[PDB]
């Protein structure tokens, strides 16, 4: 789940910049 | 329909924002994620972000409003990245400006059949600041309207 | 399924490569585009690229093979970008290394409850070079594992 | 259709480079 969280944040990082 | 997988990705994203699990995203929650991403938005910026998608006027973001926000931002980000990349392809010397010669040589290499005069016209039209070459901001204008 | 607009985009992308319009992409053609993108592949490297997707073994790329190439490269690009952005999230000071302190902080942001021992374990497992920090390469390995 | 081509170029740049 941790790795899922990490991927999720990376996705969001690109969308929100 | 979205695939079940697609929907799952959006639910995951929603969950990342909805810190307290109540079904709505507040400015506090929004700000939390933004900060976690290394940004530092003002309270006014957060309110504005919500306002843009807050169809029901309750000052929070529910799931369908969040879809709108995501959709918009994903489209914009995708477009921005593509345009930026293309800029880099044309700006061969990496000086931050596309010249007529740069444009001409790339286009030709890539199989287009534009005359020298047509390339010059492309530059002329896009060069809205009038300095002779096309910078990134001008390139964006050219590509978006 | 596929939308008309999607297909249009893929046709446009194919045409960028298939300069002569013969419905196949050659090493020659592939190389020409790669150079415009700022690379400098050799013939053998270009052949390798084609071989990865050359379903019919004819030595060149047709439209369905190009679709496979794109499907793969899009997925890979996306994944790589996600991981890279995540790395930047973790590496708060921008020094190129994730410290145990940084990891602990981010795990706390993300609302993953960890004990001290757990964070250490996590670092220990990803830390190939024994420096007690996680560099990019290490992070990528941890994430593709 | 020039703009469509430019967009394609940008897309390809992203996925190859
Ligand atoms: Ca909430
Ligand atoms: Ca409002
Ligand atoms: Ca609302
Ligand atoms: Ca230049
Ligand atoms: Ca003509
Ligand atoms: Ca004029
Ligand atoms: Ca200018
Ligand atoms: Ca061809
Ligand atoms: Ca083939
Ligand atoms: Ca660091
Ligand atoms: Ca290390």
């Amino acid at each position: 789940v941790i790795r899922n969280k990490i991927r999720a944040i990376g996705k969001m990082a690109r969308v929100f910049s | 329909q979205l695939t079940e997988e697609q929907i799952a990705e959006f639910k995951e994203a929603f969950s990342l924002f909805d810190k307290d699990g109540d079904g709505t995203i507040t400015t506090k929650e929004l700000g939390t994620v933004m900060r976690s991403l290394g940004q530092n938005p003002t309270e006014a910026e957060l309110q504005d972000m919500i306002n843009e998608v807050d169809a029901d006027g309750n000052g929070t973001i529910d799931f369908p409003e969040f879809l709108t926000m995501m959709a918009r931002k994903m489209k914009d980000t995708d477009s921005e990245e593509e345009i930026r990349e293309a800029f880099r392809v044309f700006d061969k010397d990496g000086n931050g400006y596309i010249s007529a010669a740069e444009l001409r040589h790339v286009m030709t290499n890539l199989g287009e059949k534009l005359t020298d005069e047509e390339v010059d016209e492309m530059i002329r039209e896009a060069d809205i600041d009038g300095d002779g070459q096309v910078n990134y901001e001008e390139f964006v204008q050219m590509m978006t309207a």
